[PDB]
């Protein structure tokens, strides 16, 4: 009932800054010290700093000292962080957090990248297993993602419908474009009886777009 | 003690550059000479929109293939996007004489007039313009192509019909007919009361005259009987004619156009933004400031030449050896 | 500052079983009568969970199979029995001096059953064909444990560049690992083959498993 | 490189200098501190984006270029569709890559080229008034001046002020 909802996913190029935003509700924010939170892709956590949204008190970590700046907007109840001067190593991926002593509370995370190519939202190419031959009761489907930069993308499945045993796979870096694939296993009764139809999301460019996938041609 | 020192600038940018003698040289400044970002959306060229055509191809488009219904009178486009498989083609099933060049001829074009070349109702009075077909749905009720007639009989009869057309519209007119081969001989008694059928259509540059055929066929879209559909491009002051006394179907609305240059066909799944860019792909639009793009061969219109390669990077400074 | 060294890096105990990880400390984690200890839990895709707090607390939700123990320098977490959920990585986290700091982190793996990979190929996509490339997904779900080798191989001869192989971490609800395979050719090279198999290598079987298709 | 300057008796590149791309050291008594050479870096420079808007401008942009959709019966033509295209590519692609390869080296040579002949322009001046010490650096056996070091580099220096005092003190190493 007390969520801390994030911001989006940034691409910026090395050198410049960025604000990034986590906006509370469902307790006193006005009250409790807000936290944040690195942890670049494989290493470890690494805690950044401290704002009390009551008094905008602050403590920055030693390391953190001079990269990070941190405020606060009590009246709309928002947390905000400016780092500046990005390099390679401060792409990773930062948490909001409610807590003094144990962080109890998490955001959702944004995944801020820094390099040099530039936004471009992916193509969507459906997969059909294209032999006519029942492999079981089942039939793997799936939807394959190419040519993205900025890293989030979501594969549901008609709107969230399929839960059974979807799969989505870790992005691949290919010359500076992300690419991965997504699978589910339906019952081959019900495909393509009914519509399979594979719904992604690129938060880095605000694209959603759907394509169901059919069989495979010739015929 | 006291000395003088020349030396060459470094800088720490780490941008690669190949060379002859040796690859992968990392230099001081440098130049990227290609292109390798889209926005994969349908922009603006220039200024003015494309004609997306979505589920419908071109063949279902000037013929007003019933569910390609709402693209009509948008008659001002910079270039036409299809779907890579259109499945709305022709509503009826037959074919499509010379499809490719008037696909071709439909590129160069910029403008339209919709105009009534043969209006129904002081055109076709002796016979029957209420031809529908159930191939040609739409909302689950039967109709038929938008831009032509069909003709059958009325009271029984069907007299020899001499129609024709004067170009008085200053420019190049695109005339669009069908003729008509029933299922058996017995629709063709019922529709035109002949089985010595005849449409002969004339112009000081075509000549063609058509005679049906009626014989068994496979059944596709539920209509056996075919409709083999034909064109000329009528020059500015001539006279195209028709006459005859069975299986035509005849227009009533043709194009009066007008050809520009920049337009072309491209088939892509791609969205439209709204975001004017010099220059498109079917995978977005190019940025446009390099001399070499490799986002995708096909392009409209003053996009750098596409060349299959991974990275060309110019050196502009010299090697790059810091502290 | 503090570093907290964390042990074991990776551990894998089988179902209905107890789970131990430990948590060394270069200071004295004690904060007058309790120690600020905390430790979480992080799925793959999610931010981390509170697990214990304070040494010992549990918090409200999580239930009671998770337990939090140590005193001064060194502490321990117990999960008993441990579930198919509890497919995870976990930290451990002091809260005594600036700067707080967490440990380097252990990831649990659930010892179940032997599985058989099932595998899937794919064709490159229609729409993918106009691109200038084409790819050929070939996807194995639902195996176990991780060791797997994928080969493809184009008329049968075996193609090793252009390779691209991601695995997923242990299903929430399975146990379960999966991968993909994706050959990523020109489109000219593309069309100038018909026969594309994938053939996949696990300790489940002793000849390879092979999933093929031909452009007719 | 080609002339031995650049990656060759010059080791290495100052991190400093930020005025151009050539230019002094001049490590005196009054104090330390960089200078480039304002002449042969402007030739340098406008010699290179000559160079770079000229290979631009040899390649006209291309205008609409769509592909011809042929039918089920002119196999033929649309075989010879495709080479026609997929040799322009073929072409414009090879021809694109090797311009590039050759002329970076000639972009490199032309600064070792330039290194080279600017190492010897102070050489001329200075002809027995220095020595050669430490690979691209002249000691001074006259005790030169921030004056004197502005007088070296803008044709400003003469042997025969400094003459005799540079004789008195080579008869001594
Ligand atoms: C614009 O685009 C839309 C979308 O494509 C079109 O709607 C589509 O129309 C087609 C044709 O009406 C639909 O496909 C048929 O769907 C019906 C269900 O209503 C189904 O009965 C039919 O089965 C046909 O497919 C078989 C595949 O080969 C045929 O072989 C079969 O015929 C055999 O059986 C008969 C038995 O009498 C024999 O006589 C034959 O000779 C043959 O042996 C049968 O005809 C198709 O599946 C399609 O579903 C529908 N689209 C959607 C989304 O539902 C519009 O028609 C199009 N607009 C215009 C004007 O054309
Ligand atoms: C262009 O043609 C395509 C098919 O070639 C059309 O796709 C069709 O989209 C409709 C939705 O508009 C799908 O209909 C059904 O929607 C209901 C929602 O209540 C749902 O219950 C069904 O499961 C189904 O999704 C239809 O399935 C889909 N076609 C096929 C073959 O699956 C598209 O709408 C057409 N666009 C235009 C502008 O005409
Ligand atoms: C349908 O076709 C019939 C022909 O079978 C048209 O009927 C008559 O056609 C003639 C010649 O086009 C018209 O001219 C007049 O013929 C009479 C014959 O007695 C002549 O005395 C007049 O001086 C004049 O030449 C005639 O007006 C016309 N009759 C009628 C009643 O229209 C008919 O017009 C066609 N259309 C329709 C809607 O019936």
């Amino acid at each position: 009932e007390v969520q801390l909802q994030e911001s989006g996913p940034e691409l910026v190029k090395p050198g410049a800054s960025v604000k990034i935003s986590c906006k509370a509700s469902g307790y006193a924010f006005s009250r409790s010290w807000m936290n944040w939170v690195k942890q670049r892709p494989g290493k470890g956590l690494e805690w950044i700093g401290r704002i009390y949204p009551g008094d905008g008190d602050t403590n920055y970590n030693g390391k953190f000292k001079g990269k990070a700046t941190l405020t606060a907007d009590k009246s709309s109840s928002t947390a905000y962080m400016q780092l500046s001067s990005l390099t390679s190593e401060d792409s990773a991926v930062y948490f909001c957090a409610r807590g003094s002593n144990s962080f109890a509370y998490w955001g959702q995370g944004t995944l801020v990248t820094v390099s040099g190519a530039k936004t471009t939202p992916p193509s969507v190419y459906p997969l059909a297993p294209g032999s006519a031959a029942q492999t079981n009761s089942m039939v793997t489907l799936g939807c394959l993602v190419k040519g993205y930069f900025p890293e989030p993308v979501t594969v549901t499945w008609n709107s969230g419908s399929l839960s059974s045993g979807v799969h989505t796979f870790p992005a691949v870096l290919q010359s500076d474009l992300y690419t991965l694939s997504s699978s589910v296993t339906v019952p081959s009764s019900t495909w393509p009886s009914e519509t399979v139809t594979c719904n992604v999301a690129h938060p880095a460019s605000s694209t959603k777009v759907d394509k169901k996938i059919v069989p495979r041609d010739c015929g | 003690e006291d000395t003088i020192c020349i030396g060459y600038h470094a800088n720490n940018s780490t941008d690669t550059v190949d060379t002859v003698l040796e690859k992968n040289v990392t230099v001081t400044h440098s130049v990227n000479l290609l292109e390798d970002s889209h926005n994969g959306k349908l922009c603006l060229l220039k200024g003015i929109a494309p004609l997306q055509l979505g589920n419908c191809s071109v063949a279902g488009w000037i013929l007003g293939n019933p569910e390609c219904e709402l693209l009509i009178s948008r008659e001002s486009w910079s270039y036409i996007v299809e779907k890579p498989n259109p499945e709305n083609g022709t509503c009826y099933p037959g074919h499509f004489a010379d499809y490719e060049e008037l696909r071709e001829q439909l590129s160069s074009v910029s403008s339209f007039e919709r105009f009534e070349i043969f209006p129904k109702e002081s055109s076709w009075p002796n016979h029957t313009t209420t031809g529908v077909s159930a191939s040609c749905s739409h909302n689950g009720e039967s109709s038929f192509y938008k831009n032509l007639l069909w003709l059958t009989g009325k009271n029984g009869l069907y007299p020899n019909l001499s129609k024709s057309y004067a170009n008085n519209k200053e420019k190049e007119v695109l005339v669009l007919w069908g003729v008509h081969h029933p299922p058996n001989i017995g629709d063709q008694r019922a529709l035109y009361h002949t089985e010595n059928a005849y449409v002969s259509v004339v112009s000081s540059h075509y000549s063609r005259k058509f005679t049906p055929e009626i014989a068994k066929r496979p059944k596709v879209r539920d209509r056996e009987g075919r409709i083999n559909y034909y064109w000329t491009l009528l020059e500015p002051g001539d006279t195209i004619i028709f006459e005859a006394n069975g299986n035509l179907i005849a227009p009533r609305y043709a194009f009066a156009l007008s050809r520009g240059f920049g337009s072309g066909i491209i088939n892509s799944n791609a969205p439209m933004d709204e975001c004017d860019a010099k220059c498109q792909t079917p995978q977005g639009a190019i940025n446009s400031s390099l001399p070499f793009q490799n986002v995708h061969p096909v392009t409209i219109g003053e996009c750098p030449k596409y060349v299959r390669s991974a990275k060309l990077r110019m050196v502009t400074g010299l090697r790059n050896i810091p502290s | 500052d503090i570093v907290l060294t964390q042990s074991p890096a990776s551990l894998a105990v089988s179902l209905g079983q107890r789970a131990t990880i430990s948590c060394k400390a270069s200071q004295s984690v004690d904060f007058d009568g309790d120690s600020y200890m905390n430790w979480y839990q992080q799925k793959p895709g999610q931010p981390p969970k509170l697990l214990i707090y304070t040494t010992s607390n549990l918090e409200s939700g999580i239930p009671a199979r998770f337990s939090g123990s140590g005193s001064g320098t060194d502490f321990t977490l117990n999960i008993h029995p441990v579930e198919e959920e509890d497919a995870a990585t976990y930290y451990c986290q002091q809260s005594s001096e600036d700067p707080y700091t967490f440990g380097g982190g252990t990831k649990l793996e659930i010892k179940r059953a032997d599985g058989a990979p099932t595998v899937s190929i794919f064709p490159p996509s229609s729409e993918q064909l106009t691109s200038g490339g084409a790819s050929v997904v070939c996807f194995l779900n639902n195996f176990y444990p991780k060791d797997i080798n994928v080969k493809w191989k184009i008329d049968g001869s075996e193609r090793q560049n252009g390779v691209l192989n991601s695995w997923t971490d242990q299903d929430s609800k399975d146990s379960t690992y999966s991968m993909s395979s994706t050959l990523t050719l020109t489109k000219d090279e593309y069309e100038r083959h018909n026969s594309y198999t994938c053939e996949a290598t696990h300790k489940t079987s002793t000849s390879p498993i092979v999933k093929s298709f031909n452009r007719n | 490189g080609l002339f031995g300057a650049i990656a060759g008796f010059i080791e290495g590149g100052w991190t400093g200098m930020v005025d151009g791309w050539y230019g002094y050291h001049h490590q005196n008594e009054q104090g330390s501190g960089y200078a480039a050479d304002q002449k042969s870096t402007q030739n340098a420079i406008n010699g290179i984006t000559n160079k770079v808007n000229s290979v631009i401008e040899k390649m006209n942009t291309q205008f609409t270029a769509v592909g011809k959709e042929f039918n089920k019966l002119e196999r033929r033509m649309e075989n010879l569709n495709k080479k026609v295209d997929d040799g322009f590519i073929d072409i414009w692609t090879y021809n694109a890559e090797l311009l590039v390869l050759l002329e970076n080296e000639r972009t490199l040579d032309f600064h070792d080229s330039n290194v080279k002949n600017l190492y010897e322009k102070v050489k001329s001046q200075l002809k027995n008034n220095a020595k050669e010490i430490g690979n691209g650096c002249f000691e001074f056996y006259h005790k030169c001046n921030d004056e004197c070091m502005e007088s070296v580099k803008n044709g400003t220096y003469d042997y025969p002020k400094y003459s005799e005092e540079s004789k008195l003190n080579r008869e001594k190493i």
